[PDB]
């Protein structure tokens, strides 16, 4: 497992930490989306950060099931439920919640 | 699917260009025709990211030399391609009684003859080479740099007590073989500065991989 | 994609905003075929 | 981490996390006897047992919740969308699983659940004189789903307080993401339309909404994947 | 040494602040040897 | 609660959470050849075995991450510290703890590992042109470490987002603090120098930041507890 | 979910969480051998052997934290209350429940212990010169509790720093909720008073203060329910 940069958005110098994690707060009401990405190991994106991603790139076709993780690093008296959803190819990201 | 193209071996197989010597028939670079090349695998530019995926290696390679003109074309010019063991000194003039020494292996082949090939044993007197070393081998800055993972020397030069009557190009291909590799590391994600250490551009850091706009927007 | 299924829920005292993590890794049943030297950090001569 | 490879795709999922498996039964095809007895319902073990990735939806401080209606979700795009449309009768299990993508830094809940026979009702006017059945938009949202107006009924005066009596699994961020659940096929039928008639439909609602001190991406991404299990055609055209 | 390895992530409606209590205790190999009444709090007359 | 004691030492940690050992292989000495034949090297059993407790390292919200170098770290303080420095040769394996003493109303989330041969790379300068290889400050930090500079690239161009891939432990504030590693020796040599060379290096750096509401004690403090490992020495001077 | 009914009363707690059974023993009744040899005290098994669920108290921002004194905290609201006031001899175990009903977006930790013979005193006049024994509020303060004055020290001039050296058991909100105690009949008397003798005390105290962003209901509700096990009572009035 290495971290995977979903928030690949910071592109300054002095921010690239942050594009290890993302966020979750108390402006966020229910239903909102918080974030978004596609199963794509090889091509740019969010996996580029990760080892398996880089070595990908030293391959040309590949196949296999993948295995996402996901780790609160909030209070520990924070509480509450995120739906996280896998849309095969083709459905289009989900309309809502 | 068959794992096996994931193996070590199948992913630091294949000849690849590492070295390119040049004996120009008159000109500035190598006025002597001859001219020396250290054993140096990062002559090919893909492999240093490469093999620093690990911290320790193992391994032999088979160099392989293809010398022709810089046109590419065929001439009756015999070679000599002696190789210097780590520790023997290397030659400095046309005739420095180097190339005499047995204990330095020359190989003789015209460039009628097919490129000519030959294996050069896992070197390094340690248990393997190793593409970091934290530390200092027990003025001047010596860190980072690890003494003992010399490959040795390969002097090019055309046989003969005179210059050569053609402009020369060897090139220098070396496929390593039997790899061994140990403790994987983070993959380098910023350019590389020198040869030497792993030093990078103190300001100009950029993200792993390429960015998007907002990260709910796919 | 990621949804807040319910509001975030802090009593008084605690960070009203959190960070989570990702961590990706392929399984056991990953695959690649054909070799491919696309690199674009590549050695320079010092 | 470990990633499933079922088809020529390959989601990259948690290794075995919990899986709500509905109403406590396998979707499997069928013992020997149906809406056709000297008609032996090909059964698409080819391409139309695939995983599909729905289009990612974004997950707001105000999202209300979503609803993708089975099958019609697929027949849209997919060679499981070229069956449906193809074909006549039909008779499919399921296999959802919804992922989120947060931070440690973010927190809420969403409740994802199966709902048999999702009948909507909007509105009925504004205030309740118009016997207008809900658009076909909201009958049949195809693969990019619907948004609930009034998350507390449900979009037809049943309480959203006790969907749980249905197939439901939580996603709590604080405690995990990824959510399956296994849908058998549920019918009075043993072979349906697949076009017409929606077998059943998906909800997934915040619950607790999200929320996330300010600076962190504020959207934070629901993935739904779904796989059909044991599909099941007769008769194309 | 207590560090923060990553900042503090919550999402709107929690709190961005919470506490962290410490219990220690010593394991089943701890030893004790020679006594010493040393103690402040004494016994006064009314 | 229940505290380990292995010399004059008594540290009151956890009764017994999750502790990596590193590559998989427990510390040991030596089965019968090495870098001497005719040189039985003594295996300081004595006070080289006992707990090191360095001092303890304050988290702001802002730390960048902090690292150290072993064997460097001890052949300052210690009698450890005695035979790295009165002795040639020498090969030891180690057992680093680090704990993390903070509420429950904190949070954050720190990466613990262990990565052989760290060789540090300053920022070359300024832009990108001087061959200045980092201080001796940054190659050998003593038992105080030294603080990342640029902890996305771990101060050597290698993108953190995979340093996992070494022996690590994460260390979630709402979900632990003390986490455990156990490192063999890792060299490419029996018997190296333990003054010059440095084995490897114990990199901790905060990937969620650390956070509190207003008014909590805004410094958590990181406490590194250490234990050599089957120390082995050749040759005193 | 799992509500257990033992009398003519239906608590739906949690289907079998953690109980601490206290000092390692069930309450239990007597062997042949009390304050009474020639009279076999009759052991209610009748409506003195249900549950009881004491006037919910509402945790805020500010609670200093509560007590309630047993047996007294029943002799009050009860048909054991019947008892242990026509009754002259007394013993009973027990065994206390306290429920917290709160939101994943609030956060908190209680400390629920029982503490044998708890003796209050309270300021001793204002800076210490009073030899003014706490009122009759503080000795048994019915089935409603009392607030500490001063937590830190119990009201009695004890650390609660040291409190879990008793039966105890704590409530995180983020972790869980209801949290249980069974206590046993402690006292240097086999058959004790049930008026005046309060064989123990109650205490739970908000050691992690109550908090929620702005905006929930700032009041979490603490219901303590409890059965009392074993009752014994002698000669009536």
């Amino acid at each position: 497992e290495t971290i995977l940069e979903v928030n690949n958005v910071p592109t300054n110098a002095t921010s690239l930490m942050e594009r290890l994690r993302f966020p979750v707060s108390a402006q966020a009401g229910k239903g909102e989306l918080c974030a978004v990405f596609r199963a794509d190991p090889g091509r740019s994106g969010p996996w580029q950060s990760t080892l398996l991603g880089q070595l990908c790139g030293y391959y040309t076709q590949w196949s296999g099931s993948l295995e996402v993780t996901f780790m609160f690093t909030g209070s520990f008296m924070a509480t509450g439920k995120m739906l996280i959803a896998y849309t095969p190819p083709g459905g289009p990201l989900p309309k809502d919640r | 699917h068959s794992t096996a193209e994931t193996t070590l071996d199948s992913f630091f197989s294949r000849a690849g260009l590492v070295g390119e010597i040049d004996l120009p028939l008159e000109g500035t670079t190598n006025p002597n025709g001859y001219a020396n090349w250290d054993i140096d695998i990062t002559g090919y530019a893909q492999m240093r990211r490469k093999v620093e995926l690990f911290t320790y290696m193992r391994f032999d390679a088979e160099f392989t030399f293809v010398a022709c003109t810089p046109t590419g074309g065929v001439v009756p010019q015999l070679l000599q391609y002696m190789f210097v063991p780590p520790g023997a000194p290397k030659p400095d003039s046309r005739e420095s009684l180097a190339w005499q020494t047995a204990t330095n292996p020359s190989v003789f082949v015209k460039l009628s003859d097919p490129p000519a090939q030959v294996s050069v044993p896992f070197m390094s007197p340690a248990s393997a080479y190793q593409w970091f070393y934290d530390g200092y081998p027990t003025k001047d800055l010596e860190y980072g740099a690890c003494p003992n993972n010399m490959m040795g020397t390969f002097s090019v030069r055309t046989v003969g007590t005179s210059k050569s009557k053609y402009p020369l190009v060897v090139r220098i291909y070396m496929r390593m073989k039997h790899v061994r590799a140990w403790i994987p590391r983070p993959m380098r994600n910023q350019n590389y500065l020198f040869k030497a250490n792993p030093n990078y551009a103190g300001n100009s850091i950029k993200p792993t991989g390429a960015s998007r706009t907002a990260i709910t927007t796919l | 994609s990621i949804w807040y299924q319910t509001n975030y829920v802090v009593p008084i005292g605690a960070p009203n905003t959190a960070y989570i993590i990702a961590l990706a890794a392929a399984q056991k049943n990953f695959t690649m075929k054909l070799c491919k030297d696309a690199s674009d950090i590549l050695q320079t001569g010092t | 981490v470990a990633q499933l490879t079922i088809g020529n795709s390959t989601i990259t999922t948690q290794e075995a996390a919990n899986i709500i498996v509905g109403y406590g039964e396998w979707p499997s095809y069928c013992s020997d006897s149906d809406a056709t007895a000297v008609d032996k319902p090909t059964r698409p073990d080819v391409s139309v047992n695939r995983f599909y990735t729905l289009d990612t939806k974004l997950w707001e401080k105000s999202s209300k919740g979503w609803y993708w209606k089975f099958p019609d979700v697929l027949t849209e795009t997919g060679v499981f969308g070229q069956n449906a449309q193809f074909h006549y009768l039909y008779r499919s299990g399921f296999c959802i699983h919804v992922q989120c993508n947060a931070s440690k830094f973010h927190q809420g809940a969403l409740l994802v659940a199966i709902l048999p026979e999702y009948v909507i009702g909007t509105v009925a006017g504004g205030t309740g004189t118009e016997d207008s059945h809900p658009p076909y938009k909201q009958t049949q949202p195809g693969a990019d789903g619907f948004e609930l107006q009034h998350p507390y009924v449900l979009d037809a005066g049943i309480p959203i307080s006790q969907l749980t009596v249905c197939p439901h699994q939580w996603i709590n961020l604080r405690t995990n993401n990824c959510a399956t659940i296994i849908v058998p096929y549920i019918n009075a039928l043993p072979f349906d339309s697949a076009l017409n008639h929606c077998n059943f439909g998906l909800l997934v609602v915040p619950i607790s909404p999200l929320d996330y001190d300010q600076g962190a991406t504020p959207v934070i991404p629901i993935t739904i994947t779904l796989a059909p299990m044991c599909s099941e055609f007769a008769g194309l055209r």
